[PDB]
């Protein structure tokens, strides 16, 4: 937890600078549960525009 | 709620393992004894009747105890094992004392008390046996016993298995008996019993087992009997069926 | 009345008319208008249980001067069982269609409570539909929640209005519930579900196998034969099975070599071994 | 012949139930007040005949005040009649409270006395000495300085007739009578549970002495210690709501309580002190000399062949209800109906005998004691 | 048929008693002035979000619709017209006219005690010491702040009270409000449980209004599982707004500027359902229960209760005190009255030793107990 | 939690003897009284039943012939004492020629009225009263569940033993007589008692340096009763 | 700052929006180095891990509960301000007090003022103290038995 | 505490299992016991007989001695035990002390062996209640009773299982000192206990008695059938 969980990760993220997002996984335990799913079509169909996405 | 452990015991004052070995008891092969002067005889139903076995044993629930007695079985199969050798050492053990064969029901106490043992007792499991005597003496003749969990034996004239066996037990009644000790006709009235209650349809010869006990001149024979005379008791109760539809 | 809708006067806030019809959405509880078209002569056989029902549902209704110029009541609590079940659902639907009469299907499930909503979900505001629809029958499925049931026995015991109001409860397994449902004055008819004989699974049989073209020299009590202790459930499924026999061959004909095929259909295991102990 | 007197008794009853001022004085009421007249909250009352108010709706006004009767009666958390015009203060509003008032009120005795169920009058004496003595023969409380008691428990095994003695005591009474089913607050309501409490006895005051009926709660007392790791609903704020109305402060007056419950270990000790509910009465499986006066109840106006013994079916078996014997003295009746027969044998009695008694299954002793 | 008759002729006879009604049925300070008083005006009050400078300009809200950009009328005082102050503002001048009390919320007055209900000090006797405690509480703060002064020391502001029901809670604090001489204030729980988002934090903010206009004041709380001290809480997200309503609760009582002059009683039978944001000292600081008397003590609870009911003038009160083995004044009392019944049920003038023996029995050997005959010696 | 006869608590203690003094009070009631002129001493039977044969039920038992005894609360583990104690005394007659005074007699029950352990069985459960004349006059002693053997002047056991020992101390000093002492016992009795006092209920036990024997009043204790 | 509540058909919403503003202005969006965040809480698993995510609270100040020296330092504190005994072993009480904490030591002192004042006593004495000790946890009398 | 196990005390001084093990014997079937002056008697209900079987084994009435009689109640094996225990222990007295043995001794070993069985770890306890009656000394008749805790008890008569408040409350209301016995005294007592019965079928009845100098004697019921025709007379000569 640290050398390869979150330290580490950004390394070409740095050079490639395409679509890189952050999800942190609490942003989907929602309130209305079935929220979840559709803050994951949130996520993918606001993603999808930088083409290559990350 | 109160059951961790056979003892002690619950607040109404109930028990526990006596029920539950009770309710072990009904999930196994169905026996009987039936009502007979000058002889008596014992059926079994056969557990895993299955094409790959072997049959070189004669007997998987009957044990010849000691001469002049048998038992049937019920219950889960290696206690009883357990109890066998045990009950064997016992009488023979009184034999040894005595020179006398065991007049059968200080036996079915000896085995009583080993069994309350573990009904007192903590903490063990108690022998979820029960099982059945057949026998002969001095003192009164052609004998049934009927062994339980919890130490009680109570003597039989026709007796009691599980859950298959309550049924077995109406019928009994019912077709109540007394008078007539010939043994074919005990054991017409026992293929009529075990064509009820056994689901074997037309009671295939190799899912039964007979064994009798008779009187002959001072020696008290057991005849775990072959299989073409079971064969011909299924003929003989299949004619009965033919008469019973006479009536169509 | 008191809880009475009504219209209103648009200028001068006035009465205009009342607004009849205080129900709420239970008739979309009810929901038994073409139920099926009606169905009694298709039960193979329990005319015992037919009879029984219908001498605690319409001659309650019929003749109430015969119950109590006779000086009885009219017995209302129906619970039905069989240790399968089968049937259950058939029966009602059997009776719902000959009585003319207002038969209410509850075979919902205690949702609400407090999850998304208020709660009060068993026969709370039904009952006071069951007054006014006054010739009523009720019919449930089902223990599992533990006051809105006991409130709503307590609506229902002998304190509840005029009767010919009935309930109807129909499911297997009585042993899980609790300890307030199985009052004898409380449910008045208790009637058992056997599996059926030889005669009424060939009277099944017949039943589901009439509109099928059989084609002839054709033996349906050997088929009858063929099943050890058939519940009903199957025995619909070997003329099904039957169909498809005649279905993946192109044809419309069936023969009892379908069926002498089609029992062999069902059987499944439960095989193993090393388990026997006992 | 009796059913037409009963029928036009019922018909002339609803006639009475139908059979329910100025020429121009009422008319100056009549502008006195505007029509659409409204509900509102009295905040203050600056007495200089303009009045503040509170709406459903929260605007609040200056309003002045058109006094026909003692505008001093209102007060400040009464409500008011307003206008729409300028929402004119107009008047007389006799104190209303929820719909929820009348629903609980039973407007009659329908059922009977003590002579309805059969025997157990030791208790049923004293649930007599506890209602009926203190309220019909209220001497020697006076007389020896001592205080009735309060609250009466009912329980035991169910169908012993704890509806019969609930209806009983229903009947014999002058005094005003409620009936409240109490298990009726499942909501997703934060609050509400102290508005049918406060309003329920707030009414129980202001009418008369009374009996405040609650009537198989006993799910309700819910352990006393907590709801497990997460619970809280709000069924514990509002069974402590109706303790602290029972026995806190704000002396009780002249109000009866009588409880029935089937179950009763998994009550609420916090209730059951007494002080809070003085009186617990046991309902068991009688007796077989009772059984006899139940089915004497029940074979009171019923065509039976006098031939038969129903002391034969008290001997037969021992633990049974009251309802068990109403069950078999109807069902019975219906196997004689099978065939258009004038009265009953015995094997319909020992048919339905049997037919009722399907109830008890258990398993395998004991049976075995022995 | 004799009731055929009976009945028929009877109802008919009501017939006719109801035909009888039906054939029988056939300003000065009120009206004068009331068009003087219909040109007034339904001008709403208001609530003032600031003042600007050197102008009113003031800006307002009412309840919910906006906020409201107002004038002043001429005829004000223009100084008190700040903020947290309701005033009365027009529907055509749109100008303030009339200042107002604030929310003062008359329910919130509704829960004090207004009245000295009599339950006396000689009447809660058994716990001669717990009692002395919250008498320290109470009684000398509020009437010699000497020796505080004179040795350096805090009072106990709160005090809470835990124990078995049937205890003398209640007893105590009515106790106390029978001796008062001050501001006596009985807290229902769920005063503070109402429908709508924030209230009873407003209801706390209420209290606290209270409390601050006066000196010396009494809150009383008691059943405060009704308010609360669970938070229990994980994924299921039920009911937890009264939890909100309890920590404002916390937050304006202890804490960065407590209360001050206030002594606050608090009552729960349940303190393992408690909050330790409230079991810290300096909020709560006596955290006193009561016991079972002994015997003295139960001796002394039926002296209570039994100097004013006709009893005979020989029995005792130990032997009695000695079949009471767990009991509360509650169940002494029920005693007394159970007792009192048994003398109904013989016609005497006073009660005697078998009286209470056989109350004794109903009451303890009579409690349900479970299940349920004793019958053994073993010990005797 | 407490569970169990091996875990002290938070503050003390057992709660495995706190519950065995609780255990103590359930019993019948009992008075000694110690005087120079003897020891006397008193129960109550509370006796159910007329069947109940009143002479059976034993309170009062003969240790030495001149050592007495009463019990309280549970009955068999007085009678495992009791048999003990009459065991040991024969004892030190046997190896000594003598009587064992009543302080070594309670010495030696209390060596095991706590050797109570199941590994390496339970408390027990009764209140002991003792009386007996050794060398030093008479002698009254009371002893407990827990071993904490006392001596003591006047000691009342069991139930309602509070006001027992309250009254008592009112009516108490050093030099008492004998039948002062026996009538201010069973006015004690009557008092805590709650059926009439009569030849059945109640049953003395005195001895007397000079009246070792016969530690009993046998229906002269009617002639006493009768005297109140 | 409440852990999202996994559930429907309500929710009051200002905690969400005064969540989200307040970590908006707190840290992440506008950075600045004149904000010097003190924060204190009961509990730590009612929050969110978006209250920390990198660095918006990064620093943790926990407290464990006064270990020796401190409760005496503490109770020595309180003790200041009174009429003190000055034959007190303050480290007879850190040895005999444990698991207690601040607000508890400062109620054995008020606690242990009231108890001398039954009596009516100048100054303090050490039972007061013990006493203070035994009516902070619950009560004791001593009852006392077994220890003879 | 909790009504596990058998050593821990109540919090308000019980042991629950105690009062627990007396419910089996509470819930068992009846039996009773008198003494009259020169011959005892007792007897059992409920014979219970299930129509196919035979009940010679099933006696719950035995002897340990030539003198000394037994009943139980509550559940048969322990029963079982105990009276095996019982002769063995009576036979071992008889080899030391050459007396008849005394009643006293026999319940003392009883109520003994059941209080060290009940102390142990984890022994379940003896649910029974014994009827130990016997004349020995000058033939004085006795009857002692005992209990799972193991408290032998004289009395003079004793109704024990299911209901024996009201057997008992018959006995309190008969119970007369005179005259004397009379043997047939005891017999008609013997018949109106039996007829006081929970349930008197007339033909679940089982009684054996002792004149204290023979051996157990068991009847006939066919003597009994007309003590309850005699019985059944003199309630018609109350009418
Ligand atoms: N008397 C009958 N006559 C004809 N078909 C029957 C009869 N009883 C049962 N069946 C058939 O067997 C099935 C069992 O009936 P259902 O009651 O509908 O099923 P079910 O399992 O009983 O429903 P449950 O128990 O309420 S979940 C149905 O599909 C019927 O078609
Ligand atoms: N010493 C006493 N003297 C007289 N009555 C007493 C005494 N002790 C208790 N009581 C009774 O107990 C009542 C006061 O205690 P409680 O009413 O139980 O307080 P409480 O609010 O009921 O406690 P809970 O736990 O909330 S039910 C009195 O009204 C009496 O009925």
């Amino acid at each position: 937890p640290g050398t390869g969980k979150t330290l580490l990760a950004r390394a070409v993220a740095s050079q490639l600078d395409c679509n890189f997002l952050k999800v942190v996984s609490s942003s989907i335990v929602d309130k209305y549960i079935g929220e979840s799913a559709r803050l994951i079509r949130e996520m993918f169909n606001y993603a999808r525009d930088h083409q290559p996405c990350i | 709620r109160y059951d961790s452990r056979t003892t002690i015991f619950s607040p109404e004052g109930r028990l526990y393992q006596v029920e539950y070995a009770m309710e072990a008891i009904g999930h196994a092969g169905t026996c009987l004894g039936i009502l007979a002067n000058d002889g008596v005889l014992l059926a079994a139903e056969r557990r895993n009747i299955h094409k790959l076995l072997d049959e070189v044993f004669f007997s998987e629930k009957i044990y010849k105890l000691n001469e002049d007695m048998a038992c049937s079985v019920a219950g889960i199969t290696s206690d009883a094992n357990v109890l066998t050798n045990e009950l064997r050492l016992i009488a023979q053990r009184y034999l040894l004392q005595y020179q006398e064969p065991i007049p059968c029901e200080q036996l079915v106490t000896a085995l009583c008390d080993i069994k309350q043992a573990y009904t007192q007792f903590g903490g063990k499991r108690p022998f979820g046996v029960s099982l059945l005597y057949i026998g002969w003496d001095k003192h009164y003749g052609f004998q049934l016993y009927q062994s339980d969990p919890s130490g009680n034996y109570g003597g039989w004239k026709a007796t009691c298995i599980g859950n298959n066996s309550a049924a077995a037990v109406s019928m009994l009644k019912q077709d109540y008996k007394e008078g007539e000790m010939t043994l074919k006709s005990a054991l017409a009235l026992a293929i009529k019993v075990l064509n009820k209650t056994m689901d074997v349809s037309k009671l295939s010869a190799e899912k039964v087992e007979i064994a009798t006990l008779t009187r002959e001149n001072g020696k008290t024979v057991i005849r775990v009997l072959k299989q073409k005379e079971v064969e011909q008791l299924i003929k003989k109760h299949e004619e009965e069926e033919a008469k019973a539809e006479r009536e169509k | 009345t008191p809880n009475c809708r009504v219209a209103l006067r648009n200028d001068s806030y006035t009465l205009h008319k009342i607004l009849p019809n205080k129900v709420d959405p239970l008739v979309s509880l009810m929901m038994v208008e073409k139920v099926p078209d009606s169905t009694y002569e298709m039960i193979g056989g329990l005319d015992k249980q037919i009879k029984e029902i219908k001498e605690v549902i319409e001659l309650p209704v019929k003749h109430p001067e015969l119950f109590e110029a006779l000086g009885i009541a009219q017995p209302k609590g129906v619970l039905l069982y069989g240790p399968p079940g089968t049937g259950k659902t058939l029966l009602a639907r059997a009776v719902a269609h000959h009585t003319d009469c207002t038969f209410i299907r509850v075979s919902g499930s205690e949702l609400v409570q407090k999850f998304i909503g208020e709660g009060a979900r068993m026969v709370r505001e039904l009952f006071v539909m069951a007054r006014e629809h006054a010739p009523s029958i009720i019919f449930m499925d089902e223990s599992e929640v533990q006051r809105t049931m006991l409130e709503l026995l307590n609506q229902l015991d002998g304190f509840e209005a005029t009767k010919n109001i009935k309930v109807i409860m129909a499911t297997n397994r009585i042993d899980i519930l609790d300890s307030a449902l199985l009052r004898p004055g409380r449910i008045d008819r208790k009637i058992e579900f056997p599996p059926p004989n030889e005669e009424a699974r060939l009277d099944i049989l017949k039943i589901h196998s009439r509109k099928m073209n059989l084609t002839r020299g054709i033996n349906l009590r050997k088929i009858a034969e063929l099943m050890p202790g058939a519940s009903g459930a199957e025995v619909k499924g070997v003329c099904t099975e039957a169909g498809m026999y005649a279905l993946r061959e192109r044809r419309v004909h069936v023969t009892q070599e379908d069926f002498e095929m089609a029992v062999a259909k069902v059987m499944q295991k439960d095989s193993e071994k090393n388990m026997s102990i006992k | 012949l009796e059913r037409i007197k009963d029928y036009l008794l019922m018909e002339e009853e609803f006639i009475r139930n139908q059979e329910q001022k100025q020429e121009e004085e009422r008319s100056k009421v009549d502008d006195l007040r505007g029509t659409p007249m409204s509900v509102g909250t009295l905040e203050e009352i600056i007495d200089d005949n303009h009045a503040i108010v509170s709406t459903s709706v929260g605007s609040e006004h200056y309003v002045s005040i058109l006094s026909f009767v003692d505008k001093d009666l209102l007060e400040p958390g009464c409500s008011v009649l307003l206008n729409h015009k300028v929402h004119a203060v107009i008047g007389v509003l006799m104190d209303d409270t929820d719909p929820l008032v009348t629903v609980m009120k039973v407007e009659k005795a329908p059922q009977e006395t003590y002579a309805d169920i059969g025997g157990l009058d030791n208790q049923i004496q004293e649930i007599k000495e506890s209602v009926e003595l203190p309220l019909t023969h209220p001497e020697y409380y006076e007389e020896m300085g001592i205080k009735p008691p309060k609250g009466v428990i009912l329980y035991g095994p169910p169908g012993t007739g704890k509806t019969l003695l609930a209806k009983a005591v229903a009947n014999q009474t002058s005094a005003t009578f409620l009936r409240v089913v109490g298990s009726e607050l499942i909501q997703k309501y934060l609050g509400d549970g102290p508005k049918l409490v406060r309003e329920l006895f707030r009414v129980a005051e202001e009418h008369a002495p009374s009996i405040v009926f609650i009537d198989e709660i006993d799910a309700i007392g819910t352990k006393r210690y907590d709801s497990n790791s997460g619970g809280e609903r709000e069924i514990q704020r509002t069974m402590l709501e109706l303790l602290n109305q029972l026995d806190g402060f704000d002396s009780r007056g002249d109000v009866k309580v009588i409880m029935a419950t089937n179950r009763i270990e998994t009550l609420d000790p916090a209730l059951i002190r007494p002080g809070r509910i003085d009186r617990k009465i046991e309902f068991p499986l009688p007796d077989e000399k009772t059984k006899k006066r139940i089915f004497q109840i029940h074979t009171s106006r019923m065509t039976l062949a006098d031939d038969v013994t129903l002391d034969d079916l008290i001997m037969a078996k021992d633990d049974l209800s009251g309802a068990d014997i109403k069950a078999i003295c109807t069902e019975a009746g219906l196997m004689a109906l099978r065939e258009r027969r004038m009265k009953v044998t015995n094997e319909d009695f020992k048919k339905s005998k049997e037919n009722v008694l399907y109830k008890k299954q258990e398993g395998t002793p004991e049976g075995l004691y022995l | 048929q004799v009731e055929d008759d009976i009945q028929q002729l009877l109802k008919k006879i009501n017939e006719l008693t109801g035909i009888k009604e039906s054939d029988t049925g056939l300003l000065a300070a009120d009206k004068q002035t009331l068009q003087s008083e219909q040109p007034l005006q339904v001008a709403r009050c208001t609530k003032i979000i600031n003042a600007d400078s050197e102008d009113p300009k003031y800006i307002i809200n009412v309840k919910q619709f906006a906020k409201f950009v107002v004038d002043l009328s001429d005829q004000v005082a223009p100084t008190d017209i700040e903020e947290g102050m309701r005033v009365g503002v027009d529907r055509n001048k749109y100008q303030i006219h009339i200042p107002l009390p604030p929310k003062i919320d008359p329910t919130v007055t509704m829960m004090q005690v207004e009245e000295k209900p009599d339950v006396t000090y000689s009447d809660v006797g058994g716990c001669k010491e717990q009692i002395e405690k919250l008498r320290e509480v109470v009684e000398t703060p509020l009437l010699h702040p000497e020796r505080f002064v004179n040795l350096g020391i805090e009072p106990p502001k709160g005090v809470l009270l835990f124990g078995p029901p049937g205890t003398g809670k209640t007893l105590c604090a009515r106790a106390v409000a029978n001796r008062t001489d001050a501001c006596f204030i009985r807290v229902i729980g769920s005063e503070l449980v109402q429908k709508y988002v924030g209230e009873g934090a407003r209801m706390v903010r209420e209290l606290f209004e209270m409390a601050r206009t006066k000196k010396a004041c009494l809150i009383f709380f008691d059943e405060i599982d009704a308010i609360g001290g669970a938070r229990f809480d994980d994924g299921a997200g039920g009911d937890n707004e009264v939890q909100r309503t309890m920590l404002e609760l916390i937050n304006q009582l202890d804490g960065f500027d407590p209360r001050g002059n206030i002594k606050v009683l608090m009552a729960t039978n349940r303190p393992d359902t408690l909050d330790p944001a409230l079991m810290r000292p300096g909020r709560l600081d006596r955290k006193i229960e009561f016991s079972l008397p002994d015997l003295e003590g139960r001796t002394h609870i039926f002296k209570i209760h039994a100097r004013s009911m006709s009893v005979e003038r020989d029995i005792r009160f130990e032997l009695l005190a000695r079949l009471c083995p767990n009991s509360t004044g509650a169940e002494i009392r029920s005693v007394c009255t159970e007792a009192g019944m048994f003398a109904i049920r013989a016609r005497r003038k006073i009660a005697t030793e078998k009286d209470f023996l056989e109350a004794v029995n109903k009451v303890i050997k009579s409690y349900a107990k479970f299940s349920a005959t004793p019958r053994y010696m073993t010990y005797n | 939690y407490d569970r169990g006869v091996n875990t002290f608590s938070p503050e003390g203690r057992l709660f495995q003897v706190e519950y065995a003094i609780e255990a103590i009070k359930l019993g019948s009631t009992a008075i000694g009284i110690q005087t120079s002129e003897g020891v006397c001493l008193a129960v109550e039977k509370r006796i159910t039943s007329p069947l109940m044969e009143p002479s059976s039920i034993e309170k009062i038992v003969e240790i030495d012939a001149h050592i007495g005894c009463a019990m309280s609360g549970l009955i068999a583990d007085a009678k495992t004492l009791i048999d003990k104690a009459r065991v040991e005394t024969q004892n030190h007659w046997f190896t000594y020629n003598e009587t064992m005074t009543v302080e070594s007699v309670t010495q030696a029950v209390s060596n095991l009225a706590l050797q109570f352990g199941e590994e390496d069985s339970r408390p027990f459960g009764v209140a002991l009263l003792f009386g007996g004349v050794d060398e030093k006059g008479p002698q009254l002693f009371h002893m407990d569940p827990s071993g904490t053997f006392v001596q003591c002047d006047a000691r009342a056991i069991g139930s309602a033993s509070e006001g027992a020992q309250s009254s008592l101390q009112e009516v108490y000093h050093k030099s008492m007589t004998l039948k002062e002492a026996i009538k201010s016992s069973l006015i004690i009795l009557k008092q805590v008692m709650e059926e009439k006092l009569n030849a059945t209920n109640i049953e003395l036990a005195t001895v007397q340096p000079g009246q070792n024997f016969h530690m009993f009043t046998k229906e002269e204790l009617e002639e006493v009763i009768k005297d109140i | 700052g409440t852990k999202r509540f996994d559930s429907e058909k309500a929710g009051d919403r200002e905690v969400q929006r005064t969540m989200l503003e307040l970590l908006n202005q707190l840290d992440g969006f506008q950075p600045n180095t004149q904000v010097k965040v003190i924060a204190a809480t009961n509990r730590v698993d009612i929050l969110d891990p978006a209250l920390l995510r990198s660095g918006r609270l990064d620093r943790k100040i926990e407290f464990p509960m006064p270990n020796e020296e401190a409760r005496a330092r503490i109770m020595q504190i309180h003790s200041r301000k009174m009429n003190v005994s000055p034959d007190v072993n303050y480290e007879e009480l850190a040895r005999c007090t444990d698991d207690f904490n601040g607000a508890q030591c400062k109620a054995v002192c008020v606690e242990a003022g009231m108890i001398a004042l039954r009596r009516g006593a100048t100054e303090l004495t050490h039972e007061d103290y013990m006493e203070g000790i035994l009516e902070v946890q619950a009560k004791k009398k001593a009852n006392l038995q077994y220890y003879a | 505490s909790y009504d596990r196990a058998i050593t821990v005390f109540s919090p308000d001084g019980h042991l629950f299992q105690v009062e627990y093990a007396q419910e089996a014997v509470k819930k068992g079937s009846t039996a009773v016991g008198v003494r009259g002056r020169d011959i005892v008697v007792l007897g059992v209900e409920k014979k219970s007989v299930a129509k196919l079987q035979d009940e010679r084994t099933v006696r719950k009435i035995c002897a340990l001695d030539d003198n000394v009689c037994m009943a139980f109640a509550g559940l048969t094996a322990d029963a079982r035990i105990v009276i095996n225990r019982a002769r063995v222990e009576c036979q071992s007295h008889r080899l030391t002390v050459e007396d008849p043995v005394t009643v006293e001794y026999i319940t003392r070993y009883i109520a003994s062996l059941k209080q060290r069985y009940t102390q142990s770890n984890g022994r379940r306890p003896f649910g029974i209640s014994a009827l130990i009656v016997g004349f020995d000394f000058d033939g004085t008749p006795r009857l002692y009773q005992t209990d799972p805790s193991g408290t032998y008890h004289a009395w003079k008569a004793n109704a024990i299982g299911r209901g024996a408040k009201s057997v008992r409350e018959f006995l309190e209301k008969n119970y007369t000192d005179e005259a004397i016995e009379t043997d047939d005294l005891t017999i008609k007592l013997v018949i109106k206990a039996l007829l006081e019965v929970v349930q008197s079928g007339g033909k679940n009845i089982e009684l054996a008695v002792m004149r204290r100098d023979q051996s157990l004697k068991i009847l006939n019921p066919e003597e009994i059938e007309k003590y309850v025709a005699e019985i059944e007379k003199e309630k018609e000569e109350n009418e």
